């Protein structure tokens, strides 16, 4: 079974270093090219770098955006591939995939006739200066401006927490229909914020109790916020 | 150097349809174009190399074509596992680059969003911040324009939005947009509105409130 699996990612402060690693199995690591690709959360793939096989003396190359900062090391005796990232920036935050490169029609040599046939799990690297912080839970209260002809919307705003994630339920899990918990956004301050909404019959406001349960385990914060009409 | 542009960025179809994804290079590159498939939360999967050659194990309903600056990936008899994002990647010359990706999503009938506004709560106002929230509920297609207006002044850059994944049940989207001001900045204005434009609305829908009420 050909397998690539990465590790070593973490939360790193800006300016620091971090070494991610890729363990291979099922194939001779020294005989293939090995690339590093990265993907910022909610965006596309970005080719980071390449380390050549033994026939090409393990020479490395990198994209211009990490060229003066990233380095590749190969320990083929232990089937390990290390990506050393120094002087990390905020934009370096991404999932880093280790990738095996295979050549087709190799009778023609080592040209552009290559693909990436095996991708690893990827390891998340986040470059931030924020420290662990529990969130504040504010009510998005239903009102006339939150009604659409029998339907009302209410919810909770879980603001200023680090790091991810928080979990949100409604009425201890009793309420599921009409619930939309949105993926968090990263604010300019380096803290996360998300919204959790539910649409209910407007005739149920004032007579039915709605509670949002928020749990941010990294800070062991747990809150039950009642949302009342405005 | 070489930049890949994929079109369209979002594609919708049903089971059994045949979809086509276009990848255009800014300069000619023979046929050194590979196609990968990625689903949310998982690593990319190698699909096609050399523009038209299938990797062993890939179902024959996938096909590729193209040379020079334009390439296409076609999926016939679309299956449930085919709904994902697809990326082209040129192997022609360093530095190697990927396309922006194209989402193959579940097509359904158009549905206009339900728009709601939430003023900042008094509890957040005691802290020193004010977050106004605008919610678009259960709409399709995803293309929608949300505009924040403060006293008829268009806000640009001081808000952030978030879009859920396509619903597994009714295949619609939902959007949340937060406009965060500081408390003295919030107290200096009166009217706060979000204006929503979408294919399902007869006209732009504006939801607004005054800081008083």
């Amino acid at each position: 079974e050909v397998q690539l699996v990465e590790s070593g990612g973490g939360i790193v402060q800006p300016g620091g270093s971090l070494r991610v690693s890729c363990a291979a199995s099922g194939f001779s690591l020294s005989d293939h090219y090995m690339d590093w690709v990265r993907q910022a959360p909610g965006r596309g793939l970005e080719w980071v770098g390449r380390s050549r096989n033994k026939e090409n003396s393990f020479t490395t190359e990198f994209a211009a955006s990490v060229r003066r900062r990233f380095t590749i090391s190969r320990d083929d005796s232990n089937s390990l591939l290390h990506l050393q990232m120094n002087n990390l920036k905020s934009e370096d935050t991404a999932v880093y995939f280790c990738a095996r490169v295979g050549y087709y029609d190799l009778w023609s040599g080592y040209s552009g006739n290559w693909y990436i046939d095996v991708w690893g799990r990827g390891t998340l690297v986040i470059v931030s200066s924020a420290s662990t912080k529990g969130p504040s839970v504010f009510p998005l209260a239903p009102s006339s401006k939150s009604t659409s002809g029998g339907t009302a919307a209410l919810g909770c705003l879980v603001k200023d927490y680090f790091p991810e994630p928080v979990t949100v339920s409604w009425n201890s899990g009793v309420l599921t229909s009409g619930v939309h918990t949105f993926p968090a956004v990263l604010q300019s301050s380096g803290l996360y914020s998300l919204s959790s909404v539910v649409t209910v019959p407007s005739s149920s406001l004032g007579t039915q109790t709605y509670i949002c349960n928020v749990n941010h385990k990294p800070s062991n914060t747990k809150v039950d916020k009642k949302v009342e009409p405005k | 150097d070489i930049q890949m542009t994929q079109s369209p960025s979002s594609l919708s179809a049903s089971l059994g349809d045949s979809v086509t994804i276009t990848c255009r290079a800014s300069q000619t590159m023979s046929n050194f174009l590979n196609w990968y498939q990625q689903k949310p939360g998982k690593a990319p999967k190698f699909l096609i190399y050399a523009a038209s050659r299938l990797q062993s194990g890939v179902p024959s309903r996938f096909s590729g074509s193209g040379s020079g600056t334009q390439f296409t990936l076609t999926i016939s008899n679309l299956q449930p596992e085919d709904f994902a994002t697809y990326y082209c990647q040129q192997s022609f010359l360093f530095p190697y680059t990927f396309g922006g990706g194209t989402k193959v999503e579940v097509e359904r009938t158009v549905a206009a969003p339900s728009v709601f506004i939430f003023p900042p709560s008094d509890e957040q106002l005691k802290s020193g911040t004010a977050s106004v929230v605008c919610l678009l509920n259960n709409f399709y297609p995803r293309e929608a324009k949300v505009q924040w207006k403060v006293d008829n002044a268009l806000q640009s850059g001081n808000s952030q939005e978030s879009v859920t994944e396509q619903d597994s049940k009714d295949s619609t989207y939902s959007l949340s947009s937060t406009l965060t001001l500081s408390k003295a900045d919030y107290e200096k204005h009166k009217v706060y509105a979000c204006e929503v434009t979408h294919q399902g609305l007869s006209s732009p829908v504006t939801k607004s409130f005054n800081r008083g009420e």
